[PDB]
RNA sequence: AGCGCCGUGGCGCAGUGGAAGCGCGCAGGGCUCAUAACCCUGAUGUCCUCGGAUCGAAACCGAGCGGCGCUACCA
């Protein structure tokens, strides 16, 4: 399990081994868009921010807590 | 025949909350049908209809649905209901939900007779209603009564017996607990075989070891649990003595 | 039924639940929904069958060619061991409980394996000589390099305790050369003597819980247990107790009456020592349900094993430390440090109270019953978790 | 192997007991000079199958079906 997609952009499937809202301050900054934490009723949580910068959260990924990068196959859209 | 309204008289009173169903839009407001009360349309207006303001219209009508309101005034001389959205509280919105979906359920109950016996409708609700929905509550736990000990259906004569004995064939809750045994005797076996055997002879099944659950089929919800706590009180009586211990929580 | 306990032991990421899979036949479990890929906790079981044909799985042979069958010569038990890190104890109970041994070793890996090193110098410590060095893969080594870890396995074990020790190639996928391993099973490996004369004696080392749920409760199995023998017959109708026993810190005897023995196949009312039984008692499932039964010596009544918290030991430690790939010199023994002694099977660490060069006093928080020898293996915590450093025995 | 959930429109829910259910979606159109936003209409199906009661059923129940949580491998 603990898989993650990203879907123009919401990230569903995200570990919570760290703050959420740390993540949306490192998020915001090193992207330069809204970002928006949406808690819906059991699917994959939502972290929303604009733009098409799946290269950009791919970064941020990595930069936050991932070291894997091969369960993440983010959808074109 | 979708007719003879739920409750004592054709013609809502004042103040009272419905659920209404919406058929068309002329211009200023609504005209609708209400399936809380009696047919007569209800008209609702622009300026009691969305507690957001009024940009779009046709998401929060949803014409051909259920819609919680709140009827304002009656006018019982020829027939003209002013029927409101806003002013619900959003605790007696689940009074209305729940009210509907009883008198739905009543609906549901009196159309079998009358489809399957082909007499009036009305004059079988109308012989019904009395016993039914003034005694001192809903149809539904008279009902239930009923079922389990008949004695409201008796309260006045239907038109027959035969239309109350379909509704019987159409109409022909479980309690959970957990015991768990905390044994360190030698034959502790013996001791839950006998015990349950005297309990069960409602429904007392294994999951665990020292886990087991019972799951009564209880038919008033207050002789269930003084029949779990007999049981459990049993449990305790047998094991305290020939070595072991148990608890439940 | 079994006569003779044989168990296996290798590497972690080796193979040999599937090499006892097309040595026995029966699946190893590996339940829990966790021990399926990494380890197992609880030991594995299997069941061999020896019908030797001297003009096998089967008791009939079709399989040579000629028609003729094979008849009835041994009926051997296997136990599993997990060879890893994390658990020592319960790879020291079955240890404690096989007679015959069968190591692995991988080729293309590193040649010193340091857990089949580590479970061949266990094997080396409770008197077991008889084991069959098994290239565990075989279809994956080139006939230059096969022969290179032969030498490399021939060098390094020379002078150890186990000298005689027979090699065999064998694979988990294929299912050939198979009658090697039971021939070289039934010759360099007799069943020790094991009669009547000796007294009888259990040591269960599984908790079994038996209880089926959805079934009305009116009808239900009571407690078994897996136990060997290491002398004397059981029968049934006897008088059992469990002398380890309950919690009410102290600990106090249970007792309970035969109902069942499952004997490989079935409920046999005799069984000669030298295998897995499964004791099914009138014993609490709940005393069953959890790691309770394991390592538990159990007597028959009419014997009265002595609960001991105090225990006079003589112990021996080797010169270097085992199971490591960085090593460091075997260092000698300091009061005041909790110290695990696995007598045989049980799962208690001592605190030492009386140091010397070859004897010691050890306290257990656990008492545990000493019946005569009851053989024991002793490990420290160095590397993060348990660390074999030598072997000990019950004086007194 | 048991009991409790899921039972799809590409999707999560939604009522389950009057028969095609919401938003997310995607296509087109509207808005504006233009875009985003906003405003409309759409095509998506065996709410897995078997029956019963049922004028009426995907629903209410029941006797099998594909996956999930525990018991914990329950000799
Ligand atoms: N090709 C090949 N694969 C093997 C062989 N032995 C084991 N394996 C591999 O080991 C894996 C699991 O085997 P298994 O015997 O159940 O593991 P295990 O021996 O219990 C691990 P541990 O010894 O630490 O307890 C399989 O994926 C299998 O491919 C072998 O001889 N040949
Ligand atoms: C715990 S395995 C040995 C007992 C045997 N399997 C019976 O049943
Ligand atoms: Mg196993
Ligand atoms: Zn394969």
């Amino acid at each position: 399990s603990n898989y993650i997609h990203i879907r123009i952009t919401t990230v569903q499937g995200v570990p919570e081994e760290y703050d959420l809202k740390r993540i949306l301050k490192v998020l915001k900054k090193d992207f330069a868009c809204n970002g928006n934490i949406v808690k819906d009723p059991e699917m994959g949580e939502i972290i929303q921010l604009q733009g098409d910068q799946r290269a950009k959260v791919c970064e941020f990924m990595i930069s936050q807590l991932g070291l894997q990068k091969k369960n993440i196959k983010i959808h074109g859209f | 025949t979708s007719h003879c309204r739920f409750y004592e008289n054709k013609y809502p009173e004042i103040d009272d909350i419905v659920m209404v169903n919406v058929q068309q839009i002329a211009e200023m407001g609504a005209y609708v049908k209400l399936l809380e009360y009696d047919n007569i349309e209800g008209m609702i207006l622009l300026s009691e209809l969305s507690r957001r303001r009024i940009r779009s219209i046709q998401k929060l009508i949803r014409v051909g649905k259920n819609d919680v309101a709140v009827v304002l005034r009656v006018d019982k001389e020829k027939g003209y209901i002013d029927l409101s959205k806003r002013r619900v509280s959003s605790e007696d919105i689940i009074k209305c939900e729940e009210k509907y979906q009883k008198s739905k359920t009543v609906h549901s109950i009196l159309r079998y007779c009358a489809e399957k016996f082909q007499i009036p409708l009305e004059e079988l609700y109308k012989t019904i209603a009395w016993p039914l929905s003034r005694k001192f509550g809903h149809a539904y736990e008279a009902f239930k009564l009923s079922i389990i000990d008949e004695t409201v259906w008796e309260g006045i004569e239907p038109p027959s017996k035969d239309v109350l004995d379909e509704l019987k064939n159409y109409i022909s809750v479980k309690i959970r607990a957990d015991v768990e045994v905390s044994c360190f005797s030698y034959e502790g076996i013996d001791a839950i075989k006998d015990a349950l055997k005297s309990a069960e002879d409602v429904k007392v099944k294994l999951v665990a070891a020292p886990l087991y659950v019972l799951t009564t089929q209880a038919l008033d919800k207050q002789k269930g649990i003084e029949q779990l706590e007999s049981a459990i009180e049993k449990i305790t009586e047998v094991i305290t003595k020939y070595g072991g211990v148990c608890n439940i929580t | 039924q079994a006569t003779i306990n044989i168990g296996t032991i290798g590497h972690v990421a080796h193979g040999k639940s599937t090499v006892v899979r097309a040595i026995s036949g029966v699946q190893t479990v590996r339940f829990k929904d966790e021990l399926e890929r990494n380890i197992t906790i609880k030991l594995g079981y299997a069941n061999a069958k020896i019908y030797k044909c001297q003009e096998e799985i089967s008791p009939k042979c079709q399989r040579p060619g000629c028609p003729g069958r094979y008849k009835l010569v041994r009926h051997v038990s296997f136990v599993d061991c997990p060879g890893h890190d994390i658990l020592m104890s319960t790879m020291l109970s079955g240890a404690a409980v096989m007679d015959a041994a069968l190591l692995l070793i991988a080729g293309n890996e590193s040649c010193p394996q340091p857990q089949t090193s580590e479970h061949l110098a266990a094997i080396e410590i409770m008197k077991l000589k008889h084991v069959i060095i098994l290239q565990n893969k075989v279809d994956l080594m080139r006939e230059e390099s096969a022969l290179e870890h032969q030498k490399s396995i021939l060098k390094f074990i020379r002078g150890t305790i186990a000298d005689g020790a027979p090699i065999v190639p064998i694979s988990a996928q294929l299912k050939y050369n198979i009658d090697a391993v039971n021939e070289f099973i039934v010759k360099t490996i007799p069943v020790p003597p094991r009669d009547f004369m000796i007294s009888p004696r259990l040591i269960v080392i599984r908790s079994f819980d038996v209880n089926k749920p959805g079934a009305e409760i009116e009808d239900l199995k009571g407690g078994v247990a897996g136990g060997s023998i290491l002398n004397g017959v059981f029968k049934l109708g006897d008088e059992i107790e469990i002398r380890p026993g309950i919690v009410t810190i102290q600990c106090k005897p249970i007792f309970s009456n035969i109902v069942s023995l499952f004997a490989e196949q079935n409920d046999l009312k005799f069984a000669v020592p030298g295998g897995l039984i499964g004791v099914g008692t009138k014993v609490d499932p709940t005393l069953c349900r959890a790691d309770r039964l394991v390592g538990q010596v159990v007597g028959a009544k009419g014997h009265l094993p002595n609960i001991y918290t105090d225990i006079e030991i003589n112990y021996f430690l080797l010169r270097r430390l085992l199971g490591v790939k960085k090593q460091a010199k075997v260092r000698k023994l300091e009061p005041n440090e909790v110290l695990m002694v696995n007598i045989g099977s049980t799962a208690t660490g001592a605190r030492v109270v009386a140091v010397k060069a070859d004897m010691a006093r050890l306290q257990l928080t656990s008492p545990a019953c000493t019946e005569i020898n009851e053989k024991i293996a002793l490990s420290r915590r160095i590397e993060k978790h348990w660390r074999l450093i030598g072997w000990a025995t019950i004086k007194k």
